[PDB]
RNA sequence: ACGGAAGGGCACCACCAGGAGUGGAGCCUGCGGCUUAAUUUGACUCAACACGGGGAAACUCACCAGGUCCAGACACAAUAAGGAUUGACAGAUUGAGAGCUCUUUCUUGAUUUUGUGGGUGGUGGUGCAUGGCCGUUCUUAGUUGGUGGAGUGAUUUGUCUGCUUAAUUGCGAUAACGAACGAGACCUUAACCUACUAAAUAGUGGUGCUAGCAUUUGCUGGUUAUCCACUUCUUAGAGGGACUAUCGGUUUCAAGCCGAUGGAAGUUUGAGGCAAUAACAGGUCUGUGAUGCCCUUAGACGUUCUGGGCCGCACGCGCGCUACACUGACGGAGCCAGCGAGUCUAACCUUGGCCGAGAGGUCUUGGUAAUCUUGUGAAACUCCGUCGUGCUGGGGAUAGAGCAUUGUAAUUAUUGCUCUUCAACGAGGAAUUCCUAGUAAGCGCAAGUCAUCAGCUUGCGUUGAUUACGUCCCUGCCCUUUGUACACACC
């Protein structure tokens, strides 16, 4: 005598684009296997964090610059799950490197 | 929470650096060879990768109690918010950092530069690595700084395979008369990759043909 | 070092690595305080440890 | 100015050396042949490898050539 | 380094409780977190106890890390007349 | 290795053909010089001079004039519970509401002091002691090992006359045969998907609900979900796609090259990323709690506090910004991007409503962000006018007077606005820079910096050429040959 509706939004952010994407779809139908309808993987544009800095520690030699990059990927999924699977896909959902964030209803 | 996640991602990226530095410093005597923390809103889990773990834990876990208790207070993690466990590193002679520190403690014990350097190279080779290389820079009893290279096997240096198969690690060993620079280069066996490509793009292996019998004028059987 | 005694150094390094993996392979088959600190004060909190008085003249 | 590397050239001769029954004079057919007959690591790489074998096999039907 | 014995007993006893202590390399702080004294009073109080061999120090990005030693334990063990095996910061909490 | 010899090459950091220019002038900025109490310092051909991310009001800060503090760990000794040592009200003193010092006399209680020894820090020195990093040879093509041939040997052949390539990239010739690093591969980014997976944080069609003009049903909007469908646009996952393909021309008809067609694309597809061996007394001890040694360390080269300086001005050099106008300045009006950023113990990005000529002020809200700031309505540019060739309304130095903003502090004027003042400059000597396609050049934008301060830089898109499609003449560098008594290698 449990399992009411959820109105959940699971927005996952991470830098590893193969470890976040395997657990991204690892749950794409780990809910459809239990036949839950859903709006699947939403892919916000990747984030490019750039750092332009001179290579020399001093200010000698040719003025050579160097741009560094860090790319971020955040994917949100809206679910249709129960009130006891809240903590089912919470622990083996992970792979070191993927920040998991589960949200609540639209208000 | 409470912040933007780009700031958050760079924030814990800085966090990994601060940690790895502190570890390479406090316990280097145990062949520490890197760490990594796992994202889990359960606990926080960092795993030490040294070569002598029993020394990392101490008397009935007394010293890891100390070590864990320290990283806790820097970021003031409520007691229980984090704990670390010591995991020995598999075949340390493939990950550069392990061998880099190895020579540091070898030269620091009075071994001949050539002898100690050559030892880790033959060790790293018989330890599995496809290739190896080590450079020693600085001064050794001679006011003029020299530099000797010691390498064995195969070693690629251009493109992406570099980021994939080569593990580098530099270490400044602070001696009596100067600061010697130790650089290590280990080439992991590509075929034995186990994660990702397993051969440099140069490798193009063709599977050879087999038996070509004569015409053997038409025949056909039924079933 | 010098190239004249290298051989005795190269083989000593060869013999060196021999010992390093010998221990490596050898370490594969090898083999309180009934008091407290934060509660020692919560236990030793007994009285008869001070005497207050003030405000004379 | 794109002379193919001898890495691909060395490979092209080594396959025409043992696969003339196969290896039709068309690139596309030869291209899908390498994914199954070779262990190349990239599209682009095998593309010039197969694209070269074609030119070699296109000339063998004219006369012989070194290798 | 001059400091009232009361402010020294605060930090002195804090070490026996936790066994380890951290401090940021920032004088002019005027007070330590987890302690009731000036950060300045703490750092070279520790480095003094360090020069005696009772505690090991490290810097690692401008935060001081101090670990009490197997020999200094007895030193402060007789600063409040602690009993043999009273407490190290060495007791597994429940089953750790 | 080098040569002040000879033969072959490659390149817009070299010319050819041209473009846009600096050099001339005003200011900005750095470097010299000079001046100064100080005007802190590194660096001086390419490879110093908008470089130290170096846009310095305090800080920064290293300099100068002055004031504080020990944060002199640890060890022995001395002093010392009759007190080792600590602190301050007011007062004199002081930039100072610093008990610095002094007067007076309470205080603190073994934490200091004194001496020595030993440390500790310093942007003190030494980069000609080092690490590490970085800069240069290098808009390069070089390095090496197996078997074999030569040589007593160090060695050489491999690793080559020619031809082709960006490439020791191949062809071909070949006592060499077959390989590895480096080049290629590779990786990233920008270009192709009506084929796959679908998304109110992206968007399209219908439909509700809804508004204007025309009516004849239409045309143009509103609508945080009113519903319904979709993935072309958007996004980012997985694939595919190109391999110089086809045909032809050229050529040992070899590697290759060139023309045409096809093609998203046919200049290494464009742009990057990475990058072997060696070499430098290249720069960096002023990034480092990287460091050897030396210096100093209590009247300090430690450290902080107050103020000044790095901006100081007869001049010399260099990177720039704005111009000399009519392919214009101005005024209305049309009015289109892209790379970014952005507020928790918080003051970041800011829409919107008012007040204000402006600057700005003020009242609220969205936003930790594809969600709000933002379609960043940017600028050149397009349009319609006023101006008329005259330093003119081009030009905007200098300068006065006022109002704002940043900030503890704006004087030597941080920045913004307003009025007024209206310089030189009428296309720049000798000289020299960058560059071949969405490039040059014009244009503004974000980001770094940042409380305030871009004439700087790093990225971005916006409008968009000329003339090349070649050579070794200039210059530079490679490669042979060659001489060498140099090998610490022509310093
Ligand atoms: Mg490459
Ligand atoms: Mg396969
Ligand atoms: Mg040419
Ligand atoms: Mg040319
Ligand atoms: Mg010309
Ligand atoms: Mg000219
Ligand atoms: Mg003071
Ligand atoms: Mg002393
Ligand atoms: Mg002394
Ligand atoms: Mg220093
Ligand atoms: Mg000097
Ligand atoms: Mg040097
Ligand atoms: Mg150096
Ligand atoms: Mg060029
Ligand atoms: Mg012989
Ligand atoms: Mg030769
Ligand atoms: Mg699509
Ligand atoms: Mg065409
Ligand atoms: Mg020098
Ligand atoms: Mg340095
Ligand atoms: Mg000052
Ligand atoms: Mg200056
Ligand atoms: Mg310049
Ligand atoms: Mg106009
Ligand atoms: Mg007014
Ligand atoms: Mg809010
Ligand atoms: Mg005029
Ligand atoms: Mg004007
Ligand atoms: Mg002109
Ligand atoms: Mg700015
Ligand atoms: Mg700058
Ligand atoms: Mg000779
Ligand atoms: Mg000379």
């Amino acid at each position: 005598q449990q399992q009411q509706i959820i109105k959940i939004r699971i927005t996952l952010t991470s830098t590893k684009v193969k470890q976040l994407e395997n657990v991204s779809s690892n749950i794409v139908k780990n809910a459809e296997q239990h036949n839950l309808v859903k709006k699947g993987p939403v892919r916000l544009p990747t984030k490019v964090l750039k750092i332009s800095t001179r290579k020399t520690p001093n200010g000698e030699g040719s003025k050579t610059w160097e741009t560094y990059e860090m790319r971020i990927h955040k994917r949100y999924i809206d679910l249709e799950a129960p009130v006891q699977i809240v903590k089912r896909i919470t622990q083996i959902t992970i792979e070191p490197g993927v920040d998991v964030e589960v949200v609540v209803a639209s208000n | 929470a409470l912040i933007s996640k780009k700031r958050k991602l760079v924030a814990d990226g800085v966090f990994y650096a601060e940690l790895n530095e502190f570890f390479t410093r406090e316990l280097a005597e145990e062949g520490y060879s890197g760490v990594e923390v796992r994202v889990t809103p359960t606990k926080t889990e960092v795993i030490i990768r040294a070569t002598r773990t029993q020394d990392v834990l101490g008397e009935n876990g007394r010293r890891i109690n100390e070590l864990t208790l320290l990283v806790q207070k820097r970021f003031k993690y409520a007691p229980g918010t984090i704990v670390l466990y010591a995991e020995r590193v598999q075949d340390r002679g493939l990950s550069a950092v392990a061998q880099a520190e190895s020579m540091k403690f070898k030269l620091l014990n009075g071994l001949a530069i050539r002898r100690a350097a050559y030892g880790v190279v033959r060790y790293v080779m018989e330890s599995g690595a496809k290739g190896c290389e080590v450079v020693v820079s600085g001064k050794l009893r001679a006011a003029r700084a020299k530099a000797m290279k010691f390498a064995d096997g195969f070693l690629i240096h251009s493109g992406q395979p570099v980021n994939d198969f080569i593990d580098t690690a530099t270490r400044h060993v602070l001696m009596r008369q100067g600061v010697l620079g130790i650089k290590v280069k280990i080439m992991r066996d590509p075929a034995k990759s186990r994660t990702g490509p397993k051969a440099l793009p140069d490798a193009v292996t063709i599977i050879e043909p087999k038996e070509e019998e004569p015409i053997l004028a038409p025949s056909v059987k039924d079933y | 070092g010098d190239d004249k005694k290298e051989l005795s150094a190269e083989k000593e390094a060869q013999a060196d690595a021999a010992a390093e993996i010998a221990e490596d392979a050898a370490e594969a088959e090898d083999a309180a305080k009934k008091v407290e600190l934060d509660a020692e004060r919560i236990e030793t909190a007994e009285k008869e440890a001070y005497v207050p008085a003030t405000k004379v003249k | 100015g794109r002379v193919r590397t001898k890495t691909v050239k060395r490979a092209s001769k080594a396959l025409i050396e043992r696969y003339y029954p196969k290896l039709t004079l068309d690139f596309q057919t030869n291209k899908r042949l390498c994914d199954e007959i070779a262990t190349i690591q990239s599209k682009r790489l095998r593309n010039k490898i197969a694209g070269y074998t074609t030119h070699l096999m296109k000339r063998i039907q004219k006369g012989p050539v070194r290798g | 380094m001059l400091m009232p014995k009361e402010d020294r007993n605060k930090i002195h006893q804090y070490l026996f409780q936790e066994g380890v202590v951290v401090a940021k390399k920032d004088f002019n702080q005027a007070k330590h977190e987890e302690i009731d004294t000036k950060n300045l009073y703490v750092i070279k109080a520790l480095q003094s106890l360090t020069s005696k061999g009772y505690v090991k120090t490290q810097f690692s990005w401008q935060y001081y890390y101090y670990t009490l030693t197997e020999e200094g334990v007895e030193y402060l063990r007789e600063y409040l007349n602690l009993p043999e095996h009273i407490v190290p910061g060495t007791y597994i909490q429940e089953r750790n």
